[PDB]
């Protein structure tokens, strides 16, 4: 699912991509 | 030469691109979510395409490289990372499908709002609108005009979705020899191959459950006092020995009961321990906030922030020239550059969100030391409970007076202890029932033990055995009402706030007992101990790199997860629920309901 996550968040998947 | 000079030599090849390519994509993200403009969400749009290129690309060509054949263990730790991930074995077609799918859920959940019965053309959203209602509001039908408004308005435009959503995800999940998708998302917790410290993914379920079952008791306390309560501040709407109303519960689908306090505050004429008047007597701003959980970090012997966390954060709201997204989130950009971005606003609150922010910060920093795909916490319940043990330190009277928020004369007592306990529970117990309920329904449904004809049937029918909590108003197929909620509609895990919850109390009795405190544990800050953030620093420099049964290990001397020092916390409190719902009914029909 991941790899590398840049911001601690659960950001909106509209915007995040 | 061997096929292990060639990995290396590939490796060497993909992290050097690799930690190039993650910045300009995690710089791109900064740019947008600080200031939101078309050119922003192009460059990271753009910045975005090329990593995933990237990692898809390196991902197929790291197969030429079998784990079997590979004696380095980093090396190896590293290839599989590659080899896993990057991977979606679901055809371009479906794949295009399901990426609209979600953006149109997504969507859905921002974009929707509920204009009044009433009004002409006054739509509320979720966001402030309806949760401004869910959590302030003390009007029955208001609260249930906004709770099913939001539910059958926008819910109902979700279910065909999702359940598209169930068959391309578990043709994903299938894809990969994972029973189910729910099984892969169980995957997270999943250590096979080192020996002692293995754990498998039925396992996490038998472990979720066992511990659920000793949680049961204190939750059955917690709810029958709220329900004794909200009979006083409801009369008329609430049976004493049925469940509790779902649009009744502080909150929109009730996953924290925190805004119940002041109906269900056992002293009232009691002080409450907020110190925001003093924070702003004392001219505190975002800075001060900040500059404070820096020195927290450092009393127990971590890293002060970058000078580039100073420069490049965003810890407060840009104004109308500007637009930011003011989500609290700590930022690992990659190459030494760690930002947090906050609205902070001088209050209690965000001084504690501080702390968990810059926890990540210490986390992303600690780790940093790991090679580039080993640099993520070990399961994701790590990242949350460390912000969660900052923020239960720093919120107590021993720490705020020390800081100077709270006068040296405060009167902490037995009452000021059980009020505290209380209002922690609403929020932390609470929210252990309706998380594990909402997972097992998610796991079901994908697994296939719920069939589409009974989605919203069973999803009641749990919430009443498990949560205690019962719809206002019958609910039919029609309805999607576990997607009405971020996580679901967004397509994330939500086992992470339960397993993060245990290790987080886990966390705390050791770090507690390593700075050596006297009292209850609810009354501890380790502030001062070197050798707490020893302790804790030898788990967050591991990232990725150990089994997260080896990471808990280090920290708390166990190798799962365990609820004895959860309730240890609370045992304070389960001793006075259990005094005070003496007269009061223990217990719940799961058959009442407010439409009987
Ligand atoms: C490993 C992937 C990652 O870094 N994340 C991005 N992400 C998504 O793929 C959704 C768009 C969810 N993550 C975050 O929200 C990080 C801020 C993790
Ligand atoms: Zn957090």
């Amino acid at each position: 699912a991941c790899v590398r996550s840049h911001c601690s968040s659960l950001l909106p998947r509209i915007h995040c991509a | 030469s061997t096929i292990e000079e060639q990995a290396k030599t590939f490796l060497d090849k993909f992290n050097h691109e690799a930690e190039d390519l993650f910045y300009q994509s995690s710089l791109a993200s900064w740019n947008y979510n600080t200031n939101i403009t078309e050119e922003n969400v192009q460059n990271m749009n753009n910045a975005g395409d090329k990593w995933s290129a990237f990692l898809k690309e390196q991902s197929t060509l790291a197969q030429m490289y079998p784990l079997q054949e590979i004696q380095n263990l980093t090396v190896k730790l590293q290839l599989q990372a590659l080899q896993q991930n990057g991977s979606s074995v679901l055809s371009e077609d479906k794949s295009k499908r399901l990426n609209t799918i979600l953006n149109t859920m997504s969507t859905i959940y921002s974009t929707g709002k509920v204009c009044n019965p009433d009004n002409p053309q006054e739509c509320l959203l979720l966001e402030p609108g309806l949760n401004e209602i869910m959590a302030n509001s003390l009007d029955y039908n208001e609260r249930l005009w906004a709770w099913e408004s939001w539910r059958s308005e926008v819910g109902k435009q979700l279910r065909p979705l999702y359940e598209e959503y169930v068959v391309l995800k578990n043709e994903m999940a299938r894809a990969n020899h994972y029973e189910d998708y729910g099984d892969y998302w169980r995957g997270d917790y999943e250590v096979n191959g080192v020996d002692g410290y293995d754990y498998s993914r039925g396992q996490l379920i038998e472990d979720v459950e066992h511990t659920f079952e000793e949680i049961k008791p204190l939750y059955e306390h917690l709810h029958a006092y709220v329900r004794a309560k909200l009979m006083n501040a409801y009369p008329s709407y609430i049976s004493p020995i049925g469940c509790l109303p779902a649009h009744l519960l502080g909150d929109m689908w009730g996953r924290f009961w925190t805004n119940l306090y002041s109906l269900t505050v056992p002293f009232g004429q009691k002080p409450n321990i907020d110190v925001t008047d003093a924070m702003v007597d004392q001219a505190w701003d975002a800075q001060r906030i900040f500059k404070e959980a820096e020195k927290f970090f450092v009393s127990v012997g971590l890293p002060n922030m970058t000078q580039g966390f100073w420069e490049n954060s965003m810890l407060t709201d840009p104004g109308n020239v500007q637009k930011a997204v003011c989500h609290p989130t700590a930022w690992d950009l990659g190459k030494g550059d760690f930002r947090i971005l906050m609205c902070t606003k001088v209050t209690m609150d965000d001084f504690l969100t501080a702390h968990h922010e810059m926890g990540h910060i210490q986390y992303d920093m600690a780790y940093a030391a790991q090679p580039f795909l080993l640099r993520n916490g070990a399961n994701e319940g790590f990242h949350e409970a460390v912000g969660e043990i900052m923020s239960l330190s720093a919120a107590t009277p021993k720490h705020l007076k020390s800081i100077g928020l709270l006068s040296p004369d405060f009167q902490e007592d037995n009452e000021t202890e059980i009020n505290f306990l209380l209002k922690q529970a609403l929020t932390i117990v609470g929210t252990l029932p309706f998380t594990y309920m909402l997972e097992k329904w998610r796991w079901m449904v994908f697994k296939g033990e719920i069939p589409k004809d009974q989605w919203m049937k069973k999803w009641w029918e749990m919430k009443r055995e498990i949560v205690g909590v019962v719809e206002p108003v019958p609910h039919d197929e029609t309805y999607c009402d576990p997607a009405s909620l971020f996580h679901v509609s967004n397509d994330y895990s939500f086992i992470r706030y339960y397993t993060r919850t245990l290790y987080q109390f886990q966390f705390q009795e050791a770090l507690c007992q390593a700075a050596k405190h006297e009292g209850p544990l609810h009354k501890c800050d380790i502030s001062n101990s070197t050798e707490a953030g020893q302790k804790l620093f030898n788990m967050l420099r591991l990232g990725k790199s150990e089994p997260w049964t080896l990471a808990l290990e280090n920290v708390v001397g166990a190798k799962n997860m365990n609820v004895r020092p959860l309730l240890n916390y609370f045992e304070p409190l389960f001793t006075w629920l259990k005094d005070q719902n003496k007269n009061s009914f223990v217990g719940w029909s799961t058959d009442w309901s407010p439409y009987a």
